[PDB]
RNA sequence: GGGGGGAACCUGGGGAACUGAAACAUCUCAGUACCCAGAGGAGAGGAAAGAGAAAUCGACUCCCUGAGUAGCGGCGAGCGA
RNA sequence: CUGUUGGGAAGCAGCGCCAGAGAGGGUGAAAGCCCCGUAGGCGAAAGGUGGGGGGAUAGGUGAGGGUACCCGAGUACCCCGUGGUUCGUGGAGCCAUGGGGGAAUCUGGGCGGACCACCGCCUAAGGCUAAGUACUCCGGGUGACCGAUAGCGCACCAGUACCGUGAGGGAAAGGUGAAAAGAACCCCGGGAGGGGAGUGAAAUAGAGCCUGAAACCGUGGGCUUACAAGCAGUCACGGCCCCGAGGGGUUGUGGCGUGCCUAUUGAAGCAUGAGCCGGCGACUCACGGUCGUGGGCGAGCUUAAGCCGUUGAGGCGGAGGCGUAGGGAAACCGAGUCCGAACAGGGCGCAGCGGCCGCAAAGUCCGCGGCCGUGGACCCGAAACCGGGC
RNA sequence: GUGGAGCCUGGGAGUGAGGGCGCGAGCGAUAACGUCCGCGUCCGAGCGCGGGAACAACCGAGACCGCCAGCUAAGGCCCCC
RNA sequence: GGAUGACCCCAGGCGGUAGGGGAGCGUUCCCGAUGCCGAUGAAGGCCGACCCGCGAGGGCGGCUGGAGGUAAGGGAAGUGC
RNA sequence: GGGCCUGACUGCGAGGCCUGCAAGCCGAGCAGGGGCGAAAGCCGGGCCUAGUGAACCGGUGGUCCCGUGUGGAAGGGCCAU
């Protein structure tokens, strides 16, 4: 249902894949929510007028001194007492569900498909762990490297090579998820890579 | 922490299919020898609870 | 389609209302709470599902009924899930218990009971219990009732 | 993460103090108190643009009785005249004429007697 | 060999009140706060005179769940396997 | 590497190059290639560790038959008083034990919620036992964490100064500049201070040092004011001054005109609060609920802890939860069921759109928002109560 | 009779100290800026505008903004005006 | 009317405390960003009789300042005195 | 005033009055078994409107619904009071 560049020895073939033929941006937005709020540290915190650390002696009487009355001076009211609801320690993350993800998934790979930017390779040349050669590789692949390209690949020896560079970013197969998709221009798989993607969105 | 269901209300009142609360007709406990039969056997059946009453019960009942 | 274009669809995030902040936001000075009194209060009222003010409430009015138990507990007794012959339409050979879990029919821990709603199926059907009418629909359309003990 | 008040209240209260320019002592120097002086000019203003045109309208009408009065009228004999008449002419006019074209008032005032 | 110290954590021996119950005594707060003893890098528990209905399981500890269920309760507020 | 602007190049320009290293910090501004690093690797004579590997040692291991010797004592067990458990005296068992009484050794004993029988479970009154678990003084990594009124009480010589007999309380206080080049020397002055000179890109960056707001104090200028009645403005006109059929400043006369907030039936009110200015300062978060809403799937929806992976990558995990049937105190029956003698009556229940396709939907998951419950739950404030100390 | 009408389901409130005036009563003394009810109104929240010397509730009238235009309302037209 | 929230036209509503609802502005921080603005001058400050916006604000200009800042679109809060 | 009687019913209950709730009130009709009347018919206390008390805890009679492995029992539920 979409056809898909094939990049090999024969030359460029075509490969049909059934992707979603409707892209749903709403979703694919709460996908990247999800990401984003769940990598998240979680780590603002303030103290509260019990965490402060001041006494709780009552500063002065509550009546007959002239001033206003005033309890300890750990209290929000004063410089250097506590902040009232200020953060603590948070948990942002939450299950998204899992259809969704799936959804997603695919919906953003069908994207690039549909945009002509996804690529599928039989393998990668001369590239063994040398940033020069999959540089050669990729420009006689048409990266030119002013787009930016997702990298997708379980060859650990086409990762290193590929990742110093600015405009690519590079995951193992079992890593690939919309965020990094979306944020790149460009899609480019081993076929062993895309082979597992179908079976994730399976 | 979770809401914990009321027992008072556990134990005197029934959600119903469609959500109307029930319970028994109150005033036979005690005191009915000078009540009417006609009294007696009407007091004897459960009632369906007004709604801004049971709306409140309801939500003592978070897992009925 | 690019991060820039993410968004999410109109009405999926509402801004959250705040009170407290200056007149034109139309929440200030009181932030919606009416003036004086227990309500306006830090902390407010008691739970308003149940008290009415010091009189008696409609809850505690109302009778208790019927067995509410004693320790040590609920007294275990063998426990039954209805499920309707329509439920049984979509399979064909054999329903049994384990089948009917699976299905996400019958939940764990229940014994079978086949119920009278819908047509039977000549299928082979092993439960626990069946229905009167169950076991007419079930026997007249040539399917096989089987109970287990 | 934090949001301090950092810049933005010391520039609502230029904002206000700007506006209250030229007022007396605290009124053009302490926020509060120009502030206030605002509220209190806002609502002049607005109530006294409503009120310039009765301030004027009177005036004129003072103008053109004295005109009249020159001629062996009143004013309100000289407006009913005008009105049977059917001369609009309104009275920001009728003033200007009475100053600067008294021939032109002259025959208005005649055209009013005559209407009668 | 002991003695004394160690921020939290841990066990054991003792153990409040405000408060909540829109008053209050049972109840709650809470076996918490706190005092004391003791350990230790953890401590406790631990190898069924168990569980509890299965003709079953198989030390103890810890997490999820079971479940705010079962029950407990001036059958109130609440408490809670 | 070179050129260029510049006090300074890392900016801009030209032509290169490395990358398993384009994390990050510095260097006179903005640097992959200058420095420190980073990826990838390497490293211990000594002390410590060593849950992994290896070795040793302690220790471990039979079957009928007979005998009926032993099998944890002030114990079990029963009663009294209590505690523990969800169990608050309850039908109150169990575990524990302060008081009294007080056994047996497998044909012994405890238990399965009073008790009894039956049927089962288990072996009390001796001890030890890794790991999986808690914590964070300490070291390191990382932040949709703070950024000097914040963040620890403390960025600084702080648990200090200071206060208190004492326990105990408990601050403020960061920044010249790229570099000290931290201003030789002269002048006034007792000095402080300044004026020259000098340094610097800059010195109202001169050490009382980045920025340098506001309240507040002053000098100089424009307009104005000594017959005038005022919530201080506003509208109008005119005069003067300024920038150049317009504006700006100022204000003589005329019109109009009862501060702000709070609380109130009602305030200018002679009712509250506020000297002015700057900064701090109050509706949040978790978990549950209820509705609404954006999506996913839909007779189904969904996973928790964990595990694998990543090192800002996701996946696995179906235990469990909600839904798919209700009615009844219950036994129980079930599209019904409950009351009832009732085949009576009643309560509470049961029953999509288009062309097999698609569409919608029960429901359920996730997000978002409103409100509710539990928490200190919008912030500030008692008088008091209790514990342990001084 | 199409109105910021009505009815139904649901979410969120605030209010539960009112006050003056007219009319109808009670209480009070055929007193109170008194008190307590009823019908209505206004202030409350219209201390915004005109009149009433001034003045929440008397008369007039419901202020979206602008005009150096017109007509009116109550009230006024000798001067202040 | 045109098809759809493009904008035009006609009509009507638009006082307001408690309070419901809607639409926005701005502050800190994140993605956008190995990017982009920046010593030919960041932020911040002081002026402005100018431009846009109903407004909260946003531009533009001059002076100060001397090293940072950060879009369209989204996200999250120690967010406005 | 007299005769016979016990409807001073049991199972229900269309539809209403009233009403914030919870209560209170009226009630034709059907079934069971009756009373009076030749019958039509009346009778679910009293010409009517006051003579009353929610829930919790407990007592007694009935039922024979639950019974903590099982049969009982303890204890409870249910109907009546
Ligand atoms: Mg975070
Ligand atoms: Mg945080
Ligand atoms: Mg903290
Ligand atoms: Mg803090
Ligand atoms: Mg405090
Ligand atoms: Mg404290
Ligand atoms: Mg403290
Ligand atoms: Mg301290
Ligand atoms: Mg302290
Ligand atoms: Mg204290
Ligand atoms: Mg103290
Ligand atoms: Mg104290
Ligand atoms: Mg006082
Ligand atoms: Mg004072
Ligand atoms: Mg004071
Ligand atoms: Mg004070
Ligand atoms: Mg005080
Ligand atoms: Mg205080
Ligand atoms: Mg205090
Ligand atoms: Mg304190
Ligand atoms: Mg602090
Ligand atoms: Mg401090
Ligand atoms: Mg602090
Ligand atoms: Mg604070
Ligand atoms: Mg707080
Ligand atoms: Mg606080
Ligand atoms: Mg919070
Ligand atoms: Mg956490
Ligand atoms: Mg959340
Ligand atoms: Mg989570
Ligand atoms: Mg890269
Ligand atoms: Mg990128
Ligand atoms: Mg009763
Ligand atoms: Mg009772
Ligand atoms: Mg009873
Ligand atoms: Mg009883
Ligand atoms: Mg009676
Ligand atoms: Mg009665
Ligand atoms: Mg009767
Ligand atoms: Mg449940
Ligand atoms: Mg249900
Ligand atoms: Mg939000
Ligand atoms: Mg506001
Ligand atoms: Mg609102
Ligand atoms: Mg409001
Ligand atoms: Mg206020
Ligand atoms: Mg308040
Ligand atoms: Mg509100
Ligand atoms: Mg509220
Ligand atoms: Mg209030
Ligand atoms: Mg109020
Ligand atoms: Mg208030
Ligand atoms: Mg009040
Ligand atoms: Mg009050
Ligand atoms: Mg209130
Ligand atoms: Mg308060
Ligand atoms: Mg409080
Ligand atoms: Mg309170
Ligand atoms: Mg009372
Ligand atoms: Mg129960
Ligand atoms: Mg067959
Ligand atoms: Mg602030
Ligand atoms: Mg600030
Ligand atoms: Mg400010
Ligand atoms: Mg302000
Ligand atoms: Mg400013
Ligand atoms: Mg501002
Ligand atoms: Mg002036
Ligand atoms: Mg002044
Ligand atoms: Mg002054
Ligand atoms: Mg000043
Ligand atoms: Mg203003
Ligand atoms: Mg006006
Ligand atoms: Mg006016
Ligand atoms: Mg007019
Ligand atoms: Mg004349
Ligand atoms: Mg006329
Ligand atoms: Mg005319
Ligand atoms: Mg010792
Ligand atoms: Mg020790
Ligand atoms: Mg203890
Ligand atoms: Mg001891
Ligand atoms: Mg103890
Ligand atoms: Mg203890
Ligand atoms: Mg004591
Ligand atoms: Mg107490
Ligand atoms: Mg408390
Ligand atoms: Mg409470
Ligand atoms: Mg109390
Ligand atoms: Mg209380
Ligand atoms: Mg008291
Ligand atoms: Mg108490
Ligand atoms: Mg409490
Ligand atoms: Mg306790
Ligand atoms: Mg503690
Ligand atoms: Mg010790
Ligand atoms: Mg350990
Ligand atoms: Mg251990
Ligand atoms: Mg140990
Ligand atoms: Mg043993
Ligand atoms: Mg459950
Ligand atoms: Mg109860
Ligand atoms: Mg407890
Ligand atoms: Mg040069
Ligand atoms: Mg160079
Ligand atoms: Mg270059
Ligand atoms: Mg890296
Ligand atoms: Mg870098
Ligand atoms: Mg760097
Ligand atoms: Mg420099
Ligand atoms: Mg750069
Ligand atoms: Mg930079
Ligand atoms: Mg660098
Ligand atoms: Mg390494
Ligand atoms: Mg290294
Ligand atoms: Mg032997
Ligand atoms: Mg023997
Ligand atoms: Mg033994
Ligand atoms: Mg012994
Ligand atoms: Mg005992
Ligand atoms: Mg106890
Ligand atoms: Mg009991
Ligand atoms: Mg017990
Ligand atoms: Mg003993
Ligand atoms: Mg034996
Ligand atoms: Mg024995
Ligand atoms: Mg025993
Ligand atoms: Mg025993
Ligand atoms: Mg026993
Ligand atoms: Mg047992
Ligand atoms: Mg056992
Ligand atoms: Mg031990
Ligand atoms: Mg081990
Ligand atoms: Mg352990
Ligand atoms: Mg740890
Ligand atoms: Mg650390
Ligand atoms: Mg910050
Ligand atoms: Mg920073
Ligand atoms: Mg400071
Ligand atoms: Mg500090
Ligand atoms: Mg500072
Ligand atoms: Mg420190
Ligand atoms: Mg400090
Ligand atoms: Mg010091
Ligand atoms: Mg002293
Ligand atoms: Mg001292
Ligand atoms: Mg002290
Ligand atoms: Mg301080
Ligand atoms: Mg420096
Ligand atoms: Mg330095
Ligand atoms: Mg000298
Ligand atoms: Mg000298
Ligand atoms: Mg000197
Ligand atoms: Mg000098
Ligand atoms: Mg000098
Ligand atoms: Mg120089
Ligand atoms: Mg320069
Ligand atoms: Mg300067
Ligand atoms: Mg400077
Ligand atoms: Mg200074
Ligand atoms: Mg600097
Ligand atoms: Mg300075
Ligand atoms: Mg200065
Ligand atoms: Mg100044
Ligand atoms: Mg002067
Ligand atoms: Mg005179
Ligand atoms: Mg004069
Ligand atoms: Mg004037
Ligand atoms: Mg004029
Ligand atoms: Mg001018
Ligand atoms: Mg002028
Ligand atoms: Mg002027
Ligand atoms: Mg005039
Ligand atoms: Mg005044
Ligand atoms: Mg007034
Ligand atoms: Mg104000
Ligand atoms: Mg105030
Ligand atoms: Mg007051
Ligand atoms: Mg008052
Ligand atoms: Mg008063
Ligand atoms: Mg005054
Ligand atoms: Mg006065
Ligand atoms: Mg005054
Ligand atoms: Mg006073
Ligand atoms: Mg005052
Ligand atoms: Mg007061
Ligand atoms: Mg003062
Ligand atoms: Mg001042
Ligand atoms: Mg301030
Ligand atoms: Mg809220
Ligand atoms: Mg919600
Ligand atoms: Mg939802
Ligand atoms: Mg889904
Ligand atoms: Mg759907
Ligand atoms: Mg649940
Ligand atoms: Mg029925
Ligand atoms: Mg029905
Ligand atoms: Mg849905
Ligand atoms: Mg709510
Ligand atoms: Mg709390
Ligand atoms: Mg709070
Ligand atoms: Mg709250
Ligand atoms: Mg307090
Ligand atoms: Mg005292
Ligand atoms: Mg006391
Ligand atoms: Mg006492
Ligand atoms: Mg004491
Ligand atoms: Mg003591
Ligand atoms: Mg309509
Ligand atoms: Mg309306
Ligand atoms: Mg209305
Ligand atoms: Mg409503
Ligand atoms: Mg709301
Ligand atoms: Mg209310
Ligand atoms: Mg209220
Ligand atoms: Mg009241
Ligand atoms: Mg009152
Ligand atoms: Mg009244
Ligand atoms: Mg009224
Ligand atoms: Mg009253
Ligand atoms: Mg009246
Ligand atoms: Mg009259
Ligand atoms: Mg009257
Ligand atoms: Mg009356
Ligand atoms: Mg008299
Ligand atoms: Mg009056
Ligand atoms: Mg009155
Ligand atoms: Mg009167
Ligand atoms: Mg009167
Ligand atoms: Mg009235
Ligand atoms: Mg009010
Ligand atoms: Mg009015
Ligand atoms: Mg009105
Ligand atoms: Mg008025
Ligand atoms: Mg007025
Ligand atoms: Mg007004
Ligand atoms: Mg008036
Ligand atoms: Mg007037
Ligand atoms: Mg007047
Ligand atoms: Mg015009
Ligand atoms: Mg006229
Ligand atoms: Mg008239
Ligand atoms: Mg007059
Ligand atoms: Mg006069
Ligand atoms: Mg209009
Ligand atoms: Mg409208
Ligand atoms: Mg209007
Ligand atoms: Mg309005
Ligand atoms: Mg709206
Ligand atoms: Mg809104
Ligand atoms: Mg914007
Ligand atoms: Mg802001
Ligand atoms: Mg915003
Ligand atoms: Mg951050
Ligand atoms: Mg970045
Ligand atoms: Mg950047
Ligand atoms: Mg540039
Ligand atoms: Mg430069
Ligand atoms: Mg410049
Ligand atoms: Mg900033
Ligand atoms: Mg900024
Ligand atoms: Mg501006
Ligand atoms: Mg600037
Ligand atoms: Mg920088
Ligand atoms: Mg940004
Ligand atoms: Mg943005
Ligand atoms: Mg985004
Ligand atoms: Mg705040
Ligand atoms: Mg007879
Ligand atoms: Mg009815
Ligand atoms: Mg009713
Ligand atoms: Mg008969
Ligand atoms: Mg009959
Ligand atoms: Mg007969
Ligand atoms: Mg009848
Ligand atoms: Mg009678
Ligand atoms: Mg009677
Ligand atoms: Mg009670
Ligand atoms: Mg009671
Ligand atoms: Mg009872
Ligand atoms: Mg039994
Ligand atoms: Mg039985
Ligand atoms: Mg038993
Ligand atoms: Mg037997
Ligand atoms: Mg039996
Ligand atoms: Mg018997
Ligand atoms: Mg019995
Ligand atoms: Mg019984
Ligand atoms: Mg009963
Ligand atoms: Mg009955």
């Amino acid at each position: 249902v979409y056809q898909i560049p094939v990049l090999s020895p024969s030359g460029r073939r075509e490969l049909a894949a059934d992707l979603p033929a409707e892209i749903n941006p709403h979703l694919l937005w709460e996908v990247v929510r999800w990401q984003l709020a769940k990598r998240r540290r979680g780590t603002a915190s303030t103290k509260t007028r019990g965490e402060v650390a001041y006494s709780g002696r009552k500063i002065w009487p509550q009546k007959h001194t002239g001033r206003a009355r005033h309890g300890d001076i750990g209290a929000p009211i004063f410089v250097g007492g506590g902040v009232v609801f200020g953060p603590k320690p948070r948990d942002y993350s939450y299950t998204l569900p899992k259809k969704v993800r799936k959804k997603g998934l695919a919906m953003a790979v069908a994207d690039r498909a549909r945009e002509g930017k996804l690529l599928l390779v039989e393998a990668f040349a001369g590239v063994n762990g040398k940033t020069k050669e999959f540089l050669a590789w990729a420009k006689e692949a048409g990266l030119d490297g002013s787009e930016s390209v997702l990298l997708v690949t379980g060859n650990e020896l086409v990762r290193r090579a590929a990742r110093n560079l600015p405009w690519v970013v590079t995951l193992a197969p079992e890593g690939l998820n919309v965020y990094d998709i979306v944020r790149t221009e460009r899609l480019v798989m081993d076929l062993d890579a895309w082979e597992v993607f179908q079976n994730r969105i399976g | 922490p979770k809401m914990k269901t009321h027992k008072g209300a556990k134990k005197r009142v029934k959600i119903t299919a469609s959500g109307k609360v029930v319970a028994m007709k109150t005033g036979k406990r005690h005191l009915n020898w000078q009540k009417s039969g006609k009294e007696i056997r009407q007091k004897g059946r459960k009632f369906v609870l007004a709604k801004p009453e049971a709306e409140r019960i309801k939500l003592l009942l978070p897992y009925e | 389609m690019k991060l820039s274009d993410l968004r999410p669809n109109p009405g999926a995030n509402k801004r959250r209302k705040r009170v407290g902040r200056g007149p034109g936001s139309g929440h200030g000075k009181t932030a919606t709470r009416g003036h004086k009194g227990q309500k306006s209060r830090s902390g407010g009222l008691k739970d308003p599902r149940r008290f009415e003010g010091g009189r008696s409430t409609t809850l505690m009015r109302l009778p208790k009924r019927g067995m509410q138990g004693q320790v040590p507990g609920e007294i275990k007794r063998p426990r039954y899930q209805g499920v309707n012959l329509k439920d049984l339409a979509r399979f064909e050979g054999e329903v049994t218990p384990e089948l009917l879990v699976r299905a996400g029919l019958l939940k764990k821990g229940y014994r079978l009971k086949i119920l009278g709603e819908g047509e039977a199926k000549p299928l082979k059907v092993v439960a626990h219990a069946f229905s009167k009418s169950a076991l007419e629909k079930l026997k007249a359309a040539g399917g096989e009732p089987v109970l287990l003990e | 993460p934090r949001a301090k008040t950092g810049v933005v209240r010391r520039r609502k209260h230029k904002k206000i103090l700007k506006l209250a320019k030229g007022y007396w002592g605290l009124r053009s120097k302490s926020f509060r108190k120009a502030r206030e002086t605002l509220f209190a000019a806002g609502n002049y203003a607005y109530a006294h643009r409503k009120r310039r045109k009765r301030d004027f309208r009177r005036l004129w009408i003072v103008r053109i009785n004295a005109a009249c009065r020159q001629h062996g009228l009143n004013y309100s004999t000289f407006i009913h005249g005008l009105k049977k008449a059917g001369i609009e002419v309104d009275r920001k006019n009728l003033a200007d004429l009475a100053v600067r074209e008294p021939q032109v008032f002259a025959e208005l005032v005649e055209r009013a007697k005559a209407a009668q």
